[PDB]
């Protein structure tokens, strides 16, 4: 009655923010698998493109130890089709960091959200029990 | 980031006004009174609120003037209950909006306002 | 920058406890409640709130622990009245562990506490 | 008696409130009026040392002992006057976020004692007109 009506909106309130913010932290939780799936994959692809630049500066330092006919124009060609596939590799890359730096921006834009779910759905649980709400009731209105 | 804006004055917060048709919504735990007894008039929506990460975060008071002065419409985080989230004071400037459009009034908002929760586009001139 | 931070979880704030003894003060809008009938004990405070500036703005929720795990006191906003400020909380965990150590109980924080409320 | 006491309490506390923002204010003023003098009285030691060095070093490409020890002295003075410039700015940096902190505050007791039915008034009368 009245009073009592009042407090049973507001636990319905709090079961509305406390699924609200299971939400929005289900979502996050989602794109941050996804971000440190992409980070590692991301690691590999550097460290399989720094072993192709030591290989390559092993290239350098041979070709610049020869200043003809075939014996070595045979190989400045699919060593020229590694280097086309390294710097193919890192197009990869690049493309790869750019939907990464995307997630982590998605990332950033739900945290304000987050937070503010989070304290405003301890808030509405602090004030139930401060109206003298038991811990049942609280965790019929969470749901578990 | 974290800013406190601030529309009114605390002369104009304080202010008395009277409804002569009470119109008494309730979005979240935010009041929203309206006197629909308004019409034909331009009305201005000024609010203090706080802001953080560049977004409303806590409302502290909105309310709705003549070009007169004359309140005629008010947004109010409710006394005996918690608090709220940005959502809900959209959602109520919104529900405002709209109930004083319906009374052929010209709702337009702050800057302040428009930049963060807002709502509203036009009305012709009555 | 702006955290909210949270040292208890959803089941140490909704728990349920008694006060054989209670003495209750209320500091602004913010009520302290302990159990007089805690001596010899050692006790550990947990609390929910948040900051911004790297200082304390707004406590959600603050519990005292036996080292078992038994709720002996709170300081918590009290419904139906405005806000508060750092300061209140600040002072009002001052009283509540002055309290608690006028009952030869030892109090400890958490390390949350520590950096942003101090004794 | 009771809903009534509460209000009344809530508008003492409400007074409380404001002396404490309308006193950080006045300590806050004080502090930035002497943050700017203090920065304009540095900015003219800094060309005045300037021109001190500057006719030092120009007019010694030829070949008046006391204005070297004249710049040594200003010198010091400035490094301790701006020593003394970053402590006021450190403290009035710090008083910010209580100022703001009061400032909502105090506008959300005015609305809740303003919604359980206090005139203009008595918010007036409980914020010293």
């Amino acid at each position: 009655g009245s009073k009592e009506d009042s407090v049973e909106a507001v636990g319905a309130q709090l079961k509305v923010y406390h699924q609200q913010y299971q939400d929005k932290s289900r979502e996050y939780d989602q794109l941050y698998e996804e971000y440190t799936r992409t980070s590692q994959e991301l690691q590999m692809k550097r460290t399989a493109i720094e072993a192709f630049n030591e290989t390559i500066k092993i290239f350098e330092e041979q070709g610049q130890t020869q200043e003809i006919l075939l014996n070595s124009e045979r190989l400045k060609s699919r060593i020229a089709e590694i280097h086309e596939s390294r710097t193919k590799l890192e197009q990869q890359l690049r493309a790869q960091a750019s939907d990464n730096r995307e997630i982590d921006k998605r990332m950033n834009s739900l945290k304000p959200d987050l937070m503010q779910l989070r304290k405003i759905r301890d808030q509405y649980l602090v004030w139930l029990t401060q109206k003298g709400a038991r811990q049942k009731k609280i965790n019929e209105w969470l749901g578990i | 980031a974290s800013r406190y804006l601030t529309d009114m004055t605390l002369e104009e917060m304080s202010r008395d006004w009277f409804m002569l048709m009470p119109k008494q919504k309730v979005a979240g735990s935010l009041c929203i009174k309206m006197d629909q007894a308004i019409m034909d008039k331009t009305i201005i929506l000024k609010a203090n609120f706080s802001v953080i990460f560049d977004r409303l975060e806590t409302l502290i008071l909105l309310r709705a003037f003549t070009e007169e002065g004359a309140i005629v419409g008010e947004i109010s985080p409710l006394p005996s209950l918690p608090g709220h989230t940005g959502e809900d004071v959209k959602n109520a400037i919104g529900v405002l909006i709209g109930g004083l459009e319906a009374n052929d009034n010209t709702v337009r908002v702050t800057e302040t306002i428009q930049r963060f929760a807002w709502r509203n586009s036009d009305e012709d001139g009555r």
